RNA sequence: AAGGAACUUUGCAAUCUCACCCCGUAACUUCGGAAGAAGGGGUCCCCACGCUUCGCGUGGGGCGCAGUGAAUAGGCCCAG
RNA sequence: AUUCCUUGUCGGGUAAGUUCCGACCUGCACGAAAGGCGUAACGAUCUGGGCGCUGUCUCAACGAGGGACUCGGUGAAAUU
RNA sequence: GAUGUCGGCUCGUCGCAUCCUGGGGCUGAAGAAGGUCCCAAGGGUUGGGCUGUUCGCCCAUUAAAGCGGCACGCGAGCUGGGUUCAGAACGUCGUGAGACAGUUCGGUCUCUAUCCGCUACGGGCGCAGGAGAAUUGAGGGGAGUUGCUCCUAGUACGAGAGGACCGGAGUGAACGGACCGCUGGUCUCCCUGCUGUCGUACCAACGGCACAUGCAGGGUAGCUAUGUCCGGAACGGAUAACCGCUGAAAGCAUCUAAGCGGGAAGCCAGCCCCAAGAUGAGUUCUCCCACUGUUUAUCAGGUAAGACUCCCGGAAGACCACCGGGUUAAGAGGCCAGGCGUGCACGCAUAGCAAUGUGUUCAGCGGACUGGUGCUCAUCAGUCGAGGUCUUGACCA
């Protein structure tokens, strides 16, 4: 509703790329080790989820992949965007042989 | 999002087997000891928020018992929280710490994880009784 | 429950109503060929002409 | 509000059942005869079914036997009309506004290849 | 006073220091001088600028006329900023610095004829205790025979939206300049492909 | 989504539950009962083996989120 | 199902219980085939509590179908 | 010849005898925290347990959990629990039929708005030519809530314990507005898996039906709240209670009787939104012009600028309206590329007695998304649409 020839598109791309960040081939399924970084106080401590893989979502800037393990007895998910600062390191540790895509049914576990 | 009649478990060694929501007030927890409200209102309660509680179930044996009322602190909303970065994090099961009025619990630890924003509202103790703080 | 109309209403407020029912008229054109007359951006009817023929006399 | 297609005041099993005989036919019979809106539902629809048909492995006969299911015409689109469509992308059906009718009073059109 | 026109390109996720912001990437091609007011001219102090190009051939002879009177080749779109002045022609460098509060206007997505829900925030009925036929309805429009009409203004039933909508204190993330390209803290009302113009804040703090 | 009777005159309504097999089953009792109490576990495809068959037990394999895979299909309990 | 005083007093359950259960006895105004007090089982009866499940609710959202709206055809009503 | 009643629910809006918040006087007011009274109605006033209940008691909070009016507001708005019909039982009255503002169980709340009123949205005409756009803001609506922490400060005060005003900085509830980038929802045929049965002759592959998706699994765009952004202000003018300056009547004293300053969450202005039907109809830029018709026809006609009509669509919308495109053309569809979604197609090969597995296959399939592309349709044309009344007045020839 201003008419004007424009790639929505590609301006979102020339924003949205500067913003961006590849990983590791990671399918779902597949079990991986985030090593991610913490700011305590001016202190960068550095802890690490390790989990199996259930879902990578969006992409560009807003893509993510969400891990899930069980730390200590009770089941926790957690979910990264990708190019966060705060996530140094990714790593495939396992390939998973996984049928679907999203992995959501594996909250029976 | 912790609401009035919601069954949040419990983390501590203080007998409180499963204890069950009944307000939420907004006291940070500065000064002397913990504060009183924002106000009325807040209708849910998220990790590290205050809630007050009746207790549901207990220890055959232990300090507190089936009936206790007595304020608890969340640790783990099966919700979903957003830290400044995108991270997400999400827990299975719900639960909560039981606390005196001073903050730190009425356990002698903390059993699972517990959310890094329990250090941001500074509650020193209950984060150092966590066995992992995500 | 029920709600009817109070009072009979008059000729004048009535035909106030049907103020605006008034049919709006064709706006026609002649064909270019077989010459009855088409209605814009549909088929001349009488021979079957839009440019060459197609529908048939 | 961006969403996109027709419900013809028909269910949604319904809407298909019709388009796929609708197309039937148009490639059963070069042009047809009805109303304007269903046709400018036929349009897209039997026009991407020429794109499946146009490419002659034996995927793509399977592709059209499900939407279209008599074999004569699948045959006739297979093997007669999507050949005859190589050097042409896309445009495969155009639309005429003929005019009114009697019962329903409605605008009326003939979609043809 | 300070203020500049452009379009609603899109909401997207970017990172200063460490902080998801999400920014909504307006786009604010130069806009041309076109009328210049005063008071002595026409009473009031402002400034006509205008957006998105036009071939002349789709324009008026009036908007060719208008649009000829300062050399200006057409814009498809005019509008007015109160209380400006500059000098040349205008893009959003030299008006807004990375990090300036700014306040800006848009149209918004409209909804077409929406209850009393959507519309106002009502309350609703009992989805099922034996409630009749009043599951999203108002209930009451008033008392009795005193007054016995209905309120002015009684919110009720109504198109919702295609409002003119501002909003306040926003900040300039990021200036892509001569890209005419700018980066805005959050929302901004009105769909994707829009219409918004950046005006500074109105208030201080 | 989070919560789970906070609804309300009352869980009104709606979900739960759902078939067949195997384990197992309370106070109370007029010894018939309660009782399908409760609560579990199994259920599909293939190959071999036995058995009274269309059939079925057993053993090993196979696949999907799940196998009365769709439809017909009890929510239960305590106490007046 | 009977209680005026009445939310009687005490206990149980609840975080909190005019309701409910037990006891109490000062029965306004129980009582023995107009049956009295019990009781297994039965109940689309009535009353309270629980477990389970849930948009009943916090707080509503998206979607679907049939209306409502538009066009061509036929075209009522109570009221006045 | 009918003004339907309690209570709930929805919806509101007024009063101030003010629960909170804001300002002040008094204090048996050191401070903190209070009592009480004057000004003050801008906004705000929680969630539950029991009872038909209003009410009231309790749970747990709160700045506060105010009091009342609007036919004890609100049934052509919903409930239908209380009471008021017929059935039945209990007590009590009555010889009886029956009885009781005693109790108890059950017990039909009636699809169409004519007018005023209200929310929205058009059509007409008006605004001294006929048009395209840009607007001043008469006047009118929304909005106005508040805690906690910290600094000032362990400072003034006070043996002490404790503990400020003022000012300044943050953080949050609820409400509101917007937004879909995040987190999630849904996404009625976008992709996949399933069964029983029918059919495409059979196998293999597919399609129906099992919802009005047969079931299950995911799910883009859009739409959404649980998500996100932003807000309530600052400042200024005039006041209330109140505090004072100069100061006579009444040589003194006096805030007042002439005059003057200060003074609130309140009024006016400031903020967001509508707004010249503001008939008092405003202002500005631009464009078309001074046409033709025997007044047997003192008003029409053909046209300019421009506009509709009609087609094609849209993040605009029930209709109308609104935005774009209409071949000098990228408007939509299709087509190509890409994105995203599903997750590894058919076939064939191979392994396996088979079920199946592996390869070929980051494979195949494809609703909305992002661009490119003249393949399709936006073809032809029909309909309107100016000639500018008078009066004075100033200015030019
Ligand atoms: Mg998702
Ligand atoms: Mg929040
Ligand atoms: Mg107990
Ligand atoms: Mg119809
Ligand atoms: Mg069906
Ligand atoms: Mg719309
Ligand atoms: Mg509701
Ligand atoms: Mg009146
Ligand atoms: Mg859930
Ligand atoms: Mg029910
Ligand atoms: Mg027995
Ligand atoms: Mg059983
Ligand atoms: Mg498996
Ligand atoms: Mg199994
Ligand atoms: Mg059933
Ligand atoms: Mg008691
Ligand atoms: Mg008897
Ligand atoms: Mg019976
Ligand atoms: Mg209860
Ligand atoms: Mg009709
Ligand atoms: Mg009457
Ligand atoms: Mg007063
Ligand atoms: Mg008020
Ligand atoms: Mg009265
Ligand atoms: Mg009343
Ligand atoms: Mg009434
Ligand atoms: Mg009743
Ligand atoms: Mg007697
Ligand atoms: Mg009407
Ligand atoms: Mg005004
Ligand atoms: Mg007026
Ligand atoms: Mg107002
Ligand atoms: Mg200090
Ligand atoms: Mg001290
Ligand atoms: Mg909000
Ligand atoms: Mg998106
Ligand atoms: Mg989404
Ligand atoms: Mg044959
Ligand atoms: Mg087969
Ligand atoms: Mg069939
Ligand atoms: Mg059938
Ligand atoms: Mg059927
Ligand atoms: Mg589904
Ligand atoms: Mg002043
Ligand atoms: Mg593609
Ligand atoms: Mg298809
Ligand atoms: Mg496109």
């Amino acid at each position: 509703q201003t008419h004007i020839k424009i790639n929505r598109g590609e301006l979102l791309r020339g924003i949205e790329q500067d913003h961006t960040r590849q990983l590791p081939d990671f399918r779902p399924g597949d079990t991986v080790r985030v090593d991610t970084k913490v700011r305590e106080g001016n202190r960068t401590r550095s802890q690490a989820f390790e989990g199996v893989v259930i879902a990578i979502n969006g992409s560009g800037s807003r893509k993510s992949f969400t891990v899930r393990k069980i730390s200590f007895g009770e089941g926790v998910e957690r979910v990264f965007p990708f190019a966060s600062p705060l996530v140094n390191q990714v790593t495939i540790v396992e390939r998973g042989k996984v049928r679907r895509a999203k992995l959501y049914y594996g909250k029976a576990a | 999002m912790i609401m009035p009649q919601s069954r949040l478990d419990v983390a501590d060694n203080s007998g409180a087997r499963e204890i069950m929501c009944i307000r939420v007030l907004n006291s940070g927890i500065g000064g002397k000891g913990l504060t009183t409200g924002g106000g009325g209102n807040k209708r849910y309660a998220h990790v590290g928020d205050i809630i007050v509680a009746s207790v549901k179930d207990a220890a055959p044996r232990g300090a507190v018992k089936a009936g206790d009322v007595v304020k608890a602190v969340v640790v783990r909303t099966s919700h979903a929280i957003k830290r400044a970065d995108g991270s997400t994090i999400r827990f299975d099961r719900n639960a909560a710490v039981i606390i005196n009025n001073q903050g730190e619990p009425r356990g002698t630890r903390v059993f699972g994880p517990v959310a890094r924003e329990l250090r941001d509202r500074r509650f020193m103790k209950i984060v150092s009784l966590a066995p992992e703080v995500l | 429950k029920h709600p009817v109309p109070k009072k009979k209403t008059s000729k004048s407020k009535r035909d106030m109503r049907r103020s605006h029912h008034a049919l709006t008229a064709p706006n026609l054109t002649e064909c270019p060929q077989c010459h009855g007359k088409k209605l814009s951006h549909h088929i001349c009817p009488n021979c079957g002409y839009y440019d060459g023929r197609q529908v048939l006399a | 509000h961006g969403k996109a297609g027709r419900k013809l005041n028909r269910n949604s099993s319904a809407r298909v059942a019709l388009a796929r005989a609708q197309a039937t036919a148009l490639l059963r019979e070069g042009r047809i005869q009805t109303t304007l809106t269903k046709a400018k539902e036929l349009r897209p629809f039997v026009e991407q079914l020429i794109t499946t048909a146009k490419g002659g492995d034996l995927h793509s006969r399977r592709l059209v036997a499900q939407d279209i299911h008599d074999k004569d015409v699948v045959r006739k689109v297979m093997d007669e009309v999507a050949p005859k469509y190589a050097e042409r992308p896309g445009g495969y059906t155009r639309i005429l506004r003929v005019g009114t009718r009697r019962g329903d009073g409605v605008t009326m059109a003939l979609i043809e290849l | 006073m300070k203020g500049i026109l452009g379009t609603k390109i899109g909401m997207t996720q970017i990172w200063k220091n460490d902080r998801a912001i999400p920014v909504t990437v307006v786009l604010a091609g130069p806009c041309p001088i076109v009328q210049r007011k005063t008071a002595q001219t026409d009473g009031y102090e402002a400034v006509q600028i205008g957006y998105a190009p036009k071939a002349e051939r789709k324009v008026n002879k009036p908007m060719q006329g208008h649009f000829a009177k300062a050399g200006v080749a057409p814009t498809r779109i005019l509008r007015e900023f109160r209380g400006f002045a500059p000098d040349g022609d205008s893009v959003n460098v030299d008006i807004f610095a990375e990090g300036e509060k700014i306040d800006a206007t848009g149209t918004s997505k409209g909804k077409g004829t929406q209850g009393v829900m959507k519309r106002w925030n009502f309350a609703g009925g009992p989805a099922s205790h034996g409630s009749k036929k009043w599951h999203r309805r108002p209930g009451s429009i008033g008392q009795r025979k005193t007054p016995g009409r209905v309120y002015k203004g009684k919110r009720m039933a109504g198109h919702m939206g295609m409002e003119r909508v501002t909003v306040q204190n926003l900040e300039v993330v990021e200036i892509r300049a001569g890209e005419n390209l700018i980066l805005v803290k959050g929302a901004i009302p009105g769909a994707n492909g829009g219409l918004v113009v950046l005006r500074s804040a109105a208030k201080a703090s």
